[PDB]
């Protein structure tokens, strides 16, 4: 039920 | 300590969520992040994360901190089962060492 936050859009800033 | 996620959801619900992730996403780990009870620090609006297991704890801190309503200078500390993790560990490493029976990894953060 509770949605997941995935951090996918965030990984770009680790590169 | 009492994660609100555990009060809001039955064990069997949480275990089903965590177990599905582990079996379908070998590259990810299911993580709950909540403020530690005694903590004196800004708030995080979301608690349920699906986290690349190969992120370091330090990298996870960087991404999570962005999402906490913090003063710019505030540091925070993570606790997993009451221990501050190493920053060079990975989230997969922490998960293997520290995941709970519902197959979630629980991280409490604090101002300490």
């Amino acid at each position: 039920a509770e949605s997941w936050e995935t951090l996918e859009a965030d990984l770009i800033e680790l590169s | 300590m009492k994660f609100v996620y555990k009060e809001e959801h039955p064990f069997e619900k949480r275990r089903s969520e965590g177990e599905k992730i582990r079996k379908k996403y070998p590259d990810r780990v299911p993580v709950i992040v909540e403020k530690a009870p005694k903590a004196r620090i800004g708030d995080l609006d979301k608690k349920k994360y699906l986290v690349p297991s190969d992120l370091t704890v330090g990298q996870f801190y960087f991404l999570i901190r962005k999402r906490i309503h913090l003063r710019a200078e505030d540091a925070l500390f993570f606790f997993v089962n009451n221990v501050i993790p190493p920053t060079s560990a990975t989230m997969g490493q922490l998960y293997q060492e520290h995941h709970e029976e519902d197959f979630f990894l629980y991280i409490a953060y604090s101002d300490e």
